[PDB]
RNA sequence: ACACCAACGGCGAAAGCACUCUGCUGGGCCGACACUGACACUGAGAGACGAAAGCUAGGGGAGCGAAUGGGAUUAGAUACCCCAGUAGUCCUAGCCGUAAACGAUGGAUACUAGGCGCUGUGCGUAUCGACCCGUGCAGUGUUGUAGCUAACGCGUUAAGUAUCCC
């Protein structure tokens, strides 16, 4: 069903805030159904973007 | 090339990748990781030497003269 | 600034519809149960314990339903 | 004292009491209620009871300055979470938004040990 | 097509102070470009997306003593080939200047999922 | 000190290791004959690592908090609860070598039903790129047949059937 055809990285960032929540928080495994390889790189990305503050912990 | 499998060529493998872990032990001592895997290392080139010596004396002493590998333990 | 819970209250306002939009609001983040949880200290053990419990508390709940 | 149309109504609640204090955007204190200020001590202090009177107690005097719309703020795990946001309601005051601020570390100090009760 | 010879892939990403001209920003870009070229770099591509809202606020002291508060923000993105040994001093270069708030650097790994 | 991610998930010889990133490096596993040709397994002594508390020397000191002090509670309370709070916790360079250091299960090899799962890869299929399916390995989890056991239970990751060393 979904799936991801294009490369993941920090800067796509429609495809992180598909996986994050609404309080930016990361969505875990089980729900975003992704293969455990997916969701770790995912993971990264979202605190790499967080850093580079195109997404936001807190919010405002 | 050679023989990648040969012996002497074995011995030659470990010993220069043991003289290169040597820097990096050098410079981080806080390593053990590392350091674990070089006295692994350094066990499995002592061993085909051991075998080497059992096998051929010859070439063992050649290779160890030439490899500039120190002097055998059974003395 | 900063928020966790963001509830907007229209002009159709009436206070049940309101004070439980935001108490699902709350259970939602669970922030609540989380200062419980950070009340006090807890080694790894009762952390532990806790995703255990919980987890496969809200898991199960996931399973059976 | 000071008559502003727009301001801001922080409500902390803890488990021993609730502060509600009321404020305006420049980030300036008009007036507080406290639960305790209310001729209430120690157990009373927490119920939902006492944060009811609290907080009608505050928008008495936020009227009396002839205010309209607020936002509110909440802060803490306590009972008057609930409790307050009805007599904020009930008072007749123009609810804008309410949020929880109640802060969350995201890792840190270490917390004092549990009670062994 | 991209072929390192003997060096590592890299993407770094810098964010600058929205106050800056096309100027002082083409001069940052020279700069730096300078820098990686002089440290082995073959192939430096460089490339801009500028203005854009911060997710958050974000603090730099200027070497003037100014306290700088942002909102917007500069990205500049870097794919570069540089030895493993000349990126360490890269990184720092960046975090000391002043017009340079916000740098990060990724090494790229080819994508097999 | 690193929320969410986090999971009856990952690596590690064990101790343990998690915000992010880069660099130096240790292992692992898989597929191909490319090669050597028994080079194996174990290990008395010996060596290295080895939670936390502890110690020597220099820094550092927010929070927590032995000791300590006050407040209570109690017949008493040198305790539990509360208010304060020093060592210590942190870093650098060392010493100490002990833990329910637990799978309370030394290591290697061979061989003996399945069912349901996961992690890594490989193959064939599915499309010609993500699944998908069936399978080959390598590890990891839960039920359970034979057999074992004083019972509980263990059960291809044995506590089964045998061989070797400590
Ligand atoms: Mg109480
Ligand atoms: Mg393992
Ligand atoms: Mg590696
Ligand atoms: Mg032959
Ligand atoms: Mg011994
Ligand atoms: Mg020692
Ligand atoms: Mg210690
Ligand atoms: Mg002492
Ligand atoms: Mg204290
Ligand atoms: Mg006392
Ligand atoms: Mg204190
Ligand atoms: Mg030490
Ligand atoms: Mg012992
Ligand atoms: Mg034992
Ligand atoms: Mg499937
Ligand atoms: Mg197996
Ligand atoms: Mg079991
Ligand atoms: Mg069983
Ligand atoms: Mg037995």
């Amino acid at each position: 069903p979904i799936q991801s055809g294009d490369r993941i990285d920090y800067r796509n960032m429609s495809l992180i805030s598909r996986f994050i929540s609404e309080q930016g928080k990361i969505l875990s495994r089980r729900v975003n159904r992704l293969t455990l390889k997916q969701q770790r790189l995912i993971t990264s990305a979202i605190k790499q973007a967080r850093i580079l503050s195109l997404l936001p912990f807190l919010n405002n | 090339e050679e023989n990648k499998g040969s012996v002497e060529f074995q011995v030659f493998c470990f010993t220069n990748k043991i003289r290169r872990l040597t820097l990096h032990l050098e410079l981080h001592k806080k390593d053990y990781s590392s350091q674990r895997g070089l006295r692994k290392t350094l066990g499995k080139r002592q061993r085909l030497l051991a075998y080497l010596l059992k096998i051929n004396g010859v070439r063992y002493k050649e290779l160890i003269s030439k490899l500039n590998i120190r002097e055998l333990k059974t003395r | 600034s900063a928020y966790n819970v963001q509830v907007l209250v229209d002009d159709n306002e009436n206070e049940e519809r309101l004070l439980n939009r935001f108490r699902r609001e709350v259970m939602r983040a669970g922030v609540i149960q989380e200062c419980k949880r950070r009340r006090y200290f807890e080694n790894k053990q009762e952390e532990k314990k806790r995703k255990h419990r919980e987890a496969a508390k809200r898991n199960s709940r996931r399973r059976r339903g | 004292a000071r008559k502003i149309p727009k301001g801001v109504i922080h409500v902390q609640a803890s488990f021993n009491n609730t502060i509600v204090t009321v404020t305006d955007v420049r980030g300036r204190v008009v007036s507080w209620a406290s639960a305790g200020t209310c001729g209430f001590r120690g157990t009373k202090r927490g119920t939902p009871f006492a944060a009811q009177t609290a907080a009608g107690n505050a928008i008495r005097t936020v009227v009396e300055q002839g205010m309209q719309r607020a936002e509110v703020m909440i802060k803490g795990p306590g009972l008057g979470r609930d409790a307050a946001l009805r007599a904020i309601r009930r008072s007749g005051i123009l609810l804008s938004f309410v949020r929880d601020v109640t802060p969350m570390p995201h890792n840190g100090c270490r917390p004092p040990k549990k009670r062994r009760v | 097509p991209q072929c390192p010879p003997g060096l590592r892939q890299y993407e770094t990403m810098a964010v600058l102070r929205p106050d800056m001209t096309e100027d002082e920003r083409l001069t940052l870009t020279q700069k730096y470009e300078e820098l990686l070229v002089a440290g082995g770099a073959m192939y430096v591509e460089v490339f801009n997306r500028g203005v854009i809202p911060l997710a958050y606020s974000i603090k730099r002291k200027n070497k003037a003593g100014e306290t700088n508060n942002y909102l917007d923000g500069i990205y500049l993105l870097f794919t570069y080939f540089t030895k493993p040994e000349s990126i360490s001093p890269l990184e720092a270069a960046l975090v000391t200047d002043d017009d340079v708030i916000r740098s990060s650097s990724f090494k790229i790994r080819k994508r097999k999922y």
